[PDB]
């Protein structure tokens, strides 16, 4: 039960980014998440149980030290932490390196309710000032954590369509599209589209019908496919386009949407991924 | 497939069969554009939902009826709000010009209809709002009220709707699409069928329709290629057997209250639902030659009482039991 | 068009001398005009007998040329919540305008039935407060509707029906100064079919000047009809049921009153009615609540009536 | 289509619309299409009316194919338009380009608004037109009882000024004297009491105020013009007095105040002609206006 | 674990009540395409859930007794924040909406309008998922009116099988819209067979079988009371059915018969308060008052101290409130009523 | 485009003389606008009597073309609650009349289905504004309206529409369809109207769509009947001769051959059967109390649904065992 991980952002800013992009977004999904420490890979997750579910895979690579030890199979051990706590410390980090800082983050798990024992520390300017912080948090059972499992997805024929990293010239007019949608305040279903490339965000309803278009490229790495899916989603969606060079974007015929995010560490690739019902 | 009350469901005006005094109106209605608010009333069953939904269609046509028409049911909110705030603006929409296809093939009436079914469910202060919607938009769009009750709706609302009674679906006048159903399917019929369902199932074509789909099952199940007679029928619908109700008639005629009641309980075990023992002791009791008219009189009102209560939901053990009793002391 | 207002407001009275009915409480208004120190009252009764125009006349007598600003009239078609008493009526009342002595501020709360109840209970201390220089005068129809902390504070001044001799006097008044050609008859029914409002007197003698000129029997009968209730009243003390469904038939199926109408006026007519014993009324009571309940379900038809009647009269024979 | 028109001044066609929104932001906008232009109409309570004008020159293109009839008239929902042209115009170097086109009765209202690599576009279903008449929320031109030419940033001040305090009610006074001495107040009736905003003299605020008799030709000198207006209405033109330089004020003796904002991209077009029609109280009250011709004088 | 859970039949072959209704549902599910929505109505524990599960089992295969419990949340119009537990399973889903209590049409609305949205086009298909409404007699007649057109509009993608009992406060549009399958109760010889069968399972020493058949007659033609009545039976006597072994009865039923020999005993005003007295502890158990009403009726008319009038007058005014509390809110009022009027009518 | 309207909304009386029926309040409120003094009105009557042709006419002549812009129509399709009362109704009184020296009007539709708060309210907007507004209230029901209000309005009382009104109204329908109405017909339809316009319009409509050739085919009362499903005249009395002077073995084959013939409905029948006993000289007065309270038992049971042979029994057993008093 022995949990301990040393975390610096300044070392690695690309897997620490990840991990910002990993706790913002399930801090704006819903309160409180799943945390599973494998002894080779955590995995952060955040189920409602029609809403989305989120599966972002971190290797444990990321961090410079990753002591994971328990009782269960393959060491794995499971947390139900407040998001906000956890966000508002990461967010008292981010001050910290900002003003000007190299050091890491010491995180123990010091005692089913336990709780992390993140401190680390600053110096103003040649001041030590240690910053202890204690989130609490409760222990997962065994069987509690076989209850829950990554939502399944397939494409016997569908159609998954590579989106265009943020980085280069139609980066930006792509994350112009899908925030287009968002600035009308009463639109509550966006209905995505599928031809073999074009997407199409279409909003229809009583009197009044958008229909918003992307006329430059895209690629389909190697029929109609139409989904339903909620505002929300959408935000959440665009959200974790900004921070990602790699997006994947597979579409359901009346099924699902998937929103697959990858970044290449290359070494075990962190990888982000948002079903969607 | 699919089940024979949907697989038979009318398509076109012309397949309504024994409402021809409500479908010659809006077939004439198809030349014209003078098409008035319809309230359309009659027993479960009678084909309004299927007359509806076929003068939408040849009204308007396939591409038109999901631009020119708004369905309302009581599987969604229909309150006050509902009525003053989408059934209002739906109103106040201008007709959707159409297009070439639907101009050439389709007379494209200028005007959208309004479908409210089920509206029997709903409230007299929601039911308030529509008098003026359906006079002001009067010549932009057009409502059609669905219901099985007429007298729960408001007498304004009657008032400005034209009112459409569709008449039961007895064995006279629904003998034919039963008949036309049962040859389109190869159902072997004995002679005496196809009328013996459409008198178990009172004014109802759609359960006259599922028993003889129910009996066509286990005829082609049980393999033997032979013609379904005249008791199966009855035997999947409910109707108790004339031995049991016999029994019945012959223990009412001795008074005793104890052999009654364990006869009632006996029979509350074979899980026979009141409502038809009721109904064929009413049969027995009228048709028969050996009761006076004091006796008939008296067990007119009795049996009326006795669905009366049963109508409202009450045990049937109690009401069948106090029934009989009254009857063995006439 | 023109100008010419209706005669409910153009004769609606200026003095408290023009106001008819309750001379004793009408007076004792007059008295307190006279000497200036006007308690909080609360003034109530049925509609239009003069319960409004009385305080009107009474703040414009006591306050002089002050009216402007000396009243704060707050009827129901003004925001009357607690917020406004908090602010506007406070601030009203913490003003310091200069009166003859014994004079006082009237704060006019008519209509002061449909008040909320927070808004009341600030009243409470808006009275306890500044009760030196302003005076609460409430207008309601029924006294209950104000809480009992309130009207411990306030005189109840109750305004009583209107005779048939103060609203024939008024009527007069008005026909003398309209040049109207009357006949006794027809102020007689004109009287009758007031049932003491005068409102609705004017309203109904105004009706009948513009569409037949002369007021007799006939001219009155075939423009405003005689009371529903009255005949409601004879439709449910018949003798016979061949003589009670004539009159409901033919005075209140064919003249255009609604079923439920009957039956509401119903209820009410056999809560007031005389000269019947209790069980009686009690046994009509619910035969005329199971039709309600009958019509408000959907069959409002002349065939239930009946047979509320018949059972009305099964009753009345020997239950 | 029967009508198209675009433009890439995203910015003033949003200032225009977010005028239109005082009065509500959760109703149905009516709107003139022809030759010179396309407008917004919009009336509350048949007390008061706003009216935009969008010049043809103010947009790039402006077809107007309509030969049949002079002008269109179409009712849509206000609150989307709104919403939709609230683009910001940003990225400048890629400007987002408008487009607006109606095919004729039956056709939805189009908002085709284009990114370069995107093209977005919206459909708006038109309502059927309410039996209300433009024309009744209209001024004399006979009949003006007083003309004044105000300042738009401190009427905009007095407006602001009296919605911080309250003003339930508001009054206007147009005097005018023999030595070329002009007074216009806006005094209003909130909770301090009796309050008044007198504007300058100057003609850096007042430029011309001239006061009639029911003539709109006669200058009468000594007289007084009284417009008791609920402030409900007169706060509708707060807004419209924020994007203006010169505000025109022109009433009559029938009660209807015409508050004429002018607004001051091409070359050729004017501006918003933005007019918000107001109709006077009634006052059945009489000592009221002595006691704001008493305040007036002392 | 229950005897009544540990030997229900899981097919439609182990299923050994009347062989007439058994090769009724083998022929409904020889073409599972065309099948109607069914209604299942008959004497309570006569096995009506069993024949459901059997018949899913039939349709669909097995795996329909592998049941999760899902509990999704539902909002009306005041913001109650009101629950419902939703059990289901592959190929089938369960509700039971009259627990919700008077909004149960905010989830017959909500779980039988978004299931019968989905289509169910898995990796082509649809085929459709039926839904089992238990206790389809209690619905508010609100809960009907939504239900009829969801299930005729979207029958392609969803079947209702309703399991119900004494199907008469059901309306008619309903029962237009679904097949009628009645399920009659066994007699006390196939109640018999299969309570030998549990006790050669369970190898309990019982003598005299006679005893099975006395369970069979007490139980009056309910699988799920005999099974109960044998287990605690059993347990009570150490897994002996001796010949003098009590037959157990719930408490209820012996509370209602001595309410009863009060009734008969003793009429006055303070016998009819201590009546009011046992009604309410009997209504604080969340015993239905028309199922009270039926045991009380039913009991009184078991005395044999009591003449034919006596008796008639007891089922006449058992009839007239049973319909007054059928259309009542207070059941308190109606149960205090008949208790007078027995008193009455019997002295 | 008139022409595609349904007869009910294309026959709406523009003006005041086209309005049949009643005369007292046509003839007394064209006085008031002669004379110039509109009071404060309210119209009652049962529906499709003319109250909303009326009061529409009447605004339209008072104010020619400017009825958009001194008209406040507000009807239950509207949230006519206390903040509208406050907040749309007080502001249109309260500003100055546009142009045309007069009053304005407010009329309030269906204000029976206003609440009392917002009915309450109403009454010192009446009061205060009376000189440059007038209210007209139109309702069916009067006892929704709070006894103050009702006291505040002038009341006309709109009659069930007389039978030479309704006559001369089919005459300029028949003129203007080019239609044609046998005399026996005519009768059926003003007796099933039962005092309403709406009723004519909706049956004569539909008796044209029925009509083969409506050019030179004749609406007769068979077309009447067919069209709106109603029993004959004939087959009202032979139900009734069956059931009081033949057995109850014929009696009941009578009724179920009536009724499936023509496929009548048994409310109809009994609703008819009732108007005809109704003249009947009873001499018990318990007969026509059994009648009374059996057959509204019935009608009742019908309204709700039930089974139809065991209530068309019923009807028979009721009729039969209360005419047994008589004799
Ligand atoms: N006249 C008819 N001709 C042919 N089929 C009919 C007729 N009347 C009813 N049906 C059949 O009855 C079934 C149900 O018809 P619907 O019209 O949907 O029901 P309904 O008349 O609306 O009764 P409800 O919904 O309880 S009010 C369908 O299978 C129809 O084919
Ligand atoms: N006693 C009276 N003397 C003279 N006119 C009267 C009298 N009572 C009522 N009126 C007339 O009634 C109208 C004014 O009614 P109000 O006094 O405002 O009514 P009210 O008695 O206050 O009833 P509510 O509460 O307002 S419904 C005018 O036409 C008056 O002339
Ligand atoms: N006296 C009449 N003369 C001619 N047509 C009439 C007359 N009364 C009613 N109608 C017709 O009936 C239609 C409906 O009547 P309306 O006046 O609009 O409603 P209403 O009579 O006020 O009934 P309610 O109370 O509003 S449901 C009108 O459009 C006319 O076509
Ligand atoms: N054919 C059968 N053989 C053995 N037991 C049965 C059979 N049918 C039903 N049962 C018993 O009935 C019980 C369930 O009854 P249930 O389905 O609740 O009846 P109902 O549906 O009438 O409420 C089960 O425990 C099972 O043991
Ligand atoms: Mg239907
Ligand atoms: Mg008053
Ligand atoms: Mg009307």
């Amino acid at each position: 039960m022995k949990l301990k991980l040393i975390v610096n952002g300044c070392e690695a800013p690309d897997d620490y980014k990840l991990l910002r992009t990993t706790i913002n977004t399930v801090a704006s999904l819903r309160k409180t998440a799943i945390l599973r420490f494998n002894s080779e890979r955590l995995t952060i997750i955040s189920t409602p149980k029609d809403t989305g579910q989120l599966w972002c895979t971190i290797p444990h690579d990321v961090f410079r030290l990753y002591t994971v030890i328990s009782a269960r199979e393959l060491n794995t051990i499971t947390m139900e932490c407040n998001c906000d706590s956890l966000l508002s410390v990461f967010k008292r980090y981010d001050r910290v390196m900002n003003q000007g800082s190299s050091s890491n983050m010491t995180i123990k798990l010091q005692s089913p309710i336990c709780a992390l024992g993140i401190t680390f520390e600053e110096i103003v300017h040649n001041k030590v000032i240690m910053h202890s912080f204690k989130v609490p948090v409760k222990l997962l059972f065994r069987a509690q954590d076989t209850r829950i499992q990554e939502p399944m997805i397939n494409y016997i024929q569908l159609m998954m369509y590579k989106l265009p990293p943020i980085s280069g010239e139609f980066g930006s007019a792509f994350h112009g599209f899908i925030r287009r949608v968002e600035r009308y305040s009463n639109v509550n279903h966006i209905h995505l589209m599928g031809v073999k490339v074009e997407l199409k965000i279409i909003v229809n309803e009583l009197d009044w019908h958008l229909e918003i278009c992307w006329n430059g490229p895209l690629d389909s790495v190697i029929s109609t496919h139409e989904v339903i899916i909620r505002c929300k989603d959408w935000k959440v969606c665009s959200k974790l386009y900004a921070a990602f060079e790699e997006v994947v974007l597979a579409i359901s015929h009346d099924e699902s949407c998937v929103f697959h995010c990858s970044l290449d560490r290359g070494r075990e690739r962190g990888q982000i991924i948002y079903y969607i019902a | 497939q699919q089940p024979w009350v949907e697989k038979y469901r009318p398509k076109n005006l012309d397949e309504v069969t024994a409402q021809d005094h409500a479908v010659t109106v809006l077939k004439k209605t198809l030349k014209s554009a003078n098409l008035p608010h319809m309230l359309f009333y009659g027993p479960p069953g009678t084909g309004k939902t299927s007359t509806i939904l076929a003068l939408t269609k040849e009204l308007y046509g396939p591409d038109l009826m999901k631009s020119r028409i708004l369905e309302l049911n009581a599987s969604d909110e229909r309150g006050i709000s509902i009525v003053r705030e989408k059934v209002k603006n739906f109103a106040r929409l201008t007709v959707s010009k159409p297009s070439k296809h639907d101009l050439e093939n389709y007379p494209c009436p200028p005007y959208k209809i309004i479908i409210l079914d089920e509206a029997d469910s709903m409230t007299a202060d929601a039911q308030s709002a529509l008098r003026r919607t359906m006079e002001t938009y009067s010549g932009v769009t057009r409502f059609c009220l669905i219901c099985n009750y007429v007298t729960r709706i408001i007498d304004p609302l009657a008032s400005r709707c034209s009112k459409f009674r569709f008449k039961a679906l007895d064995a006279s006048n629904a003998i034919d699409r039963l008949r036309f159903i049962s040859e389109q399917e190869n159902v072997k019929c004995d002679d005496g069928v196809l009328e013996r369902i459409l008198d178990i199932s009172a004014g109802d074509l759609r359960r006259g329709i599922t028993l003889l789909q129910s009996a066509s099952k286990g005829a082609q199940y049980l393999g033997d290629g032979k013609n379904i007679t005249s008791t199966q029928v009855e035997e999947l619908a409910g109707v108790v057997p004339h031995d049991i109700l016999i029994e019945i008639v012959e223990k009412v005629k001795s008074g005793d209250f104890d052999e009654i009641k364990k006869y009632v309980n006996t029979f509350m075990k074979s899980g026979w639902s009141a409502a038809s023992v009721v109904n064929q002791l009413h049969e027995y009791y009228i048709t028969n030659d050996n009761f006076d008219t004091n006796f008939k009189n008296q067990i007119s009102w009795l049996l009326f009482t006795t669905d009366s209560r049963l109508n409202n939901g009450t045990n049937e053990h109690i009401q069948l039991l106090n029934l009989l009793v009254k009857i063995s002391q006439l | 068009l023109s100008l010419q207002l209706p005669w409910v407001e153009k004769y609606r009275p200026q003095v408290l001398s023009d106001i008819v009915g309750n001379k004793e409480t009408i007076d004792r208004l007059q008295q307190i005009a006279k000497d200036g120190n006007m308690p909080h009252m609360i003034i109530s009764g049925m509609p239009g007998i003069g319960k409004t125009t009385s305080v009107h006349c009474l703040a414009h007598e006591l306050l002089g040329r002050s009216y402007a600003d000396g009243v704060l009239e707050l009827n129901a078609s003004d925001d009357r919540g607690i917020d406004v008493v908090r602010n506007q009526i406070k601030h009203f009342a913490q003003k310091k305008l200069h009166l003859p002595p014994g004079k006082h501020k009237i704060v006019i709360l008519d209509e002061a039935d449909s008040m909320t109840a927070g808004a009341q209970q600030a009243l409470r201390r808006t009275m306890e407060l500044y009760s030196n220089s302003t005076r609460f005068a409430f207008a309601c129809n029924q006294s209950n509707k104000i809480i009992e902390p309130l009207q411990s504070r306030c005189a109840i001044l109750r305004y009583s029906k209107l005779s048939d001799e103060d609203v024939l006097k008024r009527l007069l008044q008005i026909i003398k100064l309209e040049d109207v050609k009357y006949t006794n008859d027809g102020l007689e029914a004109i009287i009758f079919t007031a049932e003491g409002d005068m409102r609705q007197a004017i309203n109904n003698l105004q009706s009948t000047v513009a569409g037949h000129g002369l007021v007799n029997a006939d001219n009155v009968f075939k423009i405003v009809d005689s009371p529903h209730p009255l005949i409601v009243k004879k439709m449910l003390l018949a003798s016979n049921l061949e003589d009670s469904i004539q009159i409901l038939r033919t005075d209140l199926w064919k003249k255009g009153y609604s079923s439920i109408d009957i039956v509401t006026t119903s209820f009410r007519v056999t809560k007031n009615l005389a000269q019947v014993k209790e069980s009686v009324r009690l046994e009509m009571i619910k035969e005329i609540g199971l039709t309600h309940m009958r019509i408000l379900e959907g069959v409002g038809t002349y065939l239930q009536l009946a047979s509320m009647l018949a059972k009305i009269h099964k009753l009345n024979n020997k239950a | 289509n029967k009508f198209s028109a675009s433009t890439v001044h995203l910015e003033h066609i949003t200032t225009a619309l977010s005028c239109l929104t005082p009065f509500g932001s959760k109703d149905d906008v009516l709107i003139f299409i022809d030759a010179d232009g396309l407008s917004f109409v919009r009336e509350n309570n048949h007390v008061i009316k706003i009216q935009l004008l969008l010049s043809r020159e103010l947009f790039m293109s402006y077809s107007y194919r309509n030969e049949t009839e002079d002008h269109m008239k179409l009712c849509v929902k206000i609150n989307h338009i709104l919403d939709s042209v609230s683009v910001m115009n940003r990225n400048s170097d890629d400007i987002v380009e408008c487009t607006l086109s109606y095919d004729g009765h039956g056709s939805p209202f189009v908002l085709i608004f284009e990114d370069s690599f995107i093209s977005e576009r919206v459909e708006y279903s038109t309502y059927l037109i309410k039996d209300f008449d433009t024309n009744g929320l209209e001024l004399d031109r006979e009949r003006i009882s007083f003309e004044a030419i105000i300042k738009g940033e401190a009427l905009h001040s007095a407006l602001k000024d009296l919605k911080e305090i309250g003003c339930k009610e508001c009054y206007v006074y147009a005097k005018t004297e023999a030595n070329d001495e002009n007074v216009f107040a806006l005094i209003s009736k909130s909770q301090l009491g009796f309050s008044k905003i007198k504007l300058p003299s100057n003609r850096s605020i007042l430029e011309k105020l001239q006061v009639f008799d029911g003539d709109s030709t006669t200058v009468i000198d000594g007289f007084a013009v009284i417009g008791f207006f609920d402030f409900t209405s007169f706060d509708k033109i707060r807004k419209s007095t924020k994007i203006a330089s010169k505000v025109l004020f022109r009433m009559d003796v029938h009660g209807v105040l015409s508050v004429n904002i002018l607004s001051q991209l091409p070359k050729d077009y004017p501006g918003i002609v933005i007019e918000v029609c107001m109709l006077e109280k009634e006052s059945i009250d009489e000592a009221a206006q002595t006691e704001i011709e008493l305040l007036m004088e002392t | 674990s229950l005897w009544v859970d540990k030997y229900r039949p899981k097919s439609l072959n182990a299923l050994s009540h009347n062989e007439e209704l058994t090769n009724f549902l083998k022929s409904l599910s020889d073409q599972p395409r065309d099948l109607p929505h069914l209604l299942l109505y008959g004497p309570n524990g006569t096995g009506k859930k069993t024949r459901c599960m059997a018949l899913l089992e039939s349709i669909f295969g097995p795996g329909v007794y592998r049941l999760k419990i899902d509990v999704r949340q539902f909002v009306t119009a005041s913001n109650r924040k009101l629950e419902l537990n939703v059990v289901s399973s592959p190929y089938h889903l369960e509700i039971t909406p009259s627990d919700m209590g008077n909004n149960d049409r905010i989830v017959i609305q909500e779980l039988l309008k978004e299931v019968a949205q989905m289509e169910q086009v898995d990796f082509l298909a649809h085929r459709y998922k039926c839904v089992i409404i238990n206790e389809a007699n209690s619905l508010t007649k609100d809960a009907q009116a939504a239900l009829r057109r969801t299930m005729e509009k979207y029958s392609k993608n969803i079947r209702l099988i309703m399991v119900c009992d004494s199907m008469s406060p059901i309306i008619a549009p309903i029962k237009s819209r679904c097949l009628l399958i009645r399920c009659p109760a066994p007699s006390d010889s196939e109640i018999s067979t299969i309570l030998s069968d549990v006790v050669t399972n369970e190898r309990i020493q019982l003598e005299t079988k006679d005893i099975l058949k006395r369970i069979a007659q007490a139980s009056n033609g309910n699988l799920r009371v005999s099974l109960l009545m044998l287990e605690s039976m059993a347990l009570n006597n150490e897994l002996a059915l001796k010949s003098s072994s009590p037959i157990i009865k719930p408490d209820w039923i012996i509370v209602i018969h001595k309410l009863t020999r009060k009734i008969v005993k003793e009429r006055s005003v303070n016998s009819l308060i201590e009546c009011r007295a046992v009604l309410y502890d009997l209504l604080a158990h969340c015993i239905p008052a028309n199922i009270i009403l039926k045991e009380l009726t039913f009991s009184l008319l078991d005395v044999e101290t009591l003449n034919t009038t006596n008796k008639s007058s007891i089922i006449e005014y058992s009839s007239v409130f049973d319909e007054r509390l059928s259309l009542g809110n207070k059941a308190i009022f109606h149960l205090e009523g008949f208790i007078a009027k027995v008193m009455c009518c019997l002295d | 485009s008139k022409e595609n309207l349904p007869w009910v909304e294309k026959y709406r009386p523009e003006t005041l003389d086209e309005v049949y029926g009643q005369n007292e309040v046509i003839t007394t409120v064209r006085k008031f606008v002669d004379e110039g003094k509109l009071p404060h009105l309210l119209f009652y009557g049962p529906p499709g009597t003319g109250k909303t042709s009326t009061i529409v006419a009447l605004a339209r002549e008072i104010y020619g073309k400017n009825y958009s812009n001194m008209v406040l129509e507000l009807n239950a399709s509207d949230d006519r609650g206390i903040d509208v009362v406050r907040n749309q109704i007080k502001d249109f009184a309260s500003t100055r009349q546009i142009f045309s020296k007069g009053f304005k009007l407010i009329i309030l539709d269906e204000a029976d289905a206003m609440t009392n708060a917002a009915q309450n309210a109403l009454r010192r907007v009446i009061e205060r504004y009376t000189k440059n507004t007038r209210f007209c209230v139109l309702a069916n029901y009067a006892h929704k309206l709070t006894p103050a209000l009702l006291s505040r309005c002038t009341r006309f009382r709109f009659q069930p529409l007389p039978q030479e009104a309704i006559e001369r109204r089919i005459a300029n329908v028949l003129v203007h369809e080019k239609l044609k109405l046998s005399p026996n017909a005519e009768k059926a339809l003003i007796e099933l109207s039962n005092g309403d316009m709406r009723r004519v319009l909706n049956v004569l409509q539909s008796c044209k769509a029925t009509l083969d050739n409506p050019d030179e085919d004749e609406i007769s009362d068979d077309v009447i009947y067919e069209c709106c499903g109603a029993p004959r005249p004939s087959d009202l009395k032979a139900v009734l001769k069956s059931i009081l002077e033949d057995d109850w073995g014929t009696a009941h084959y009578t009724l179920n051959k009536v009724r499936s013939a023509k496929g009548l409905a048994l409310i109809d029948l009994i609703e008819g059967i009732v108007k005809i006993l109704e003249d009947y000289e009873l001499q018990n007065e318990e007969t026509r109390v059994h009648l009374l309270t059996k057959l509204a038992d019935i009608e009742y049971s019908i309204s709700k649904g039930g089974n139809d042979q065991i209530q068309g029994s019923a009807v028979i057993g009721a009729i039969k065992a209360s005419f047994e008093n008589e004799t």
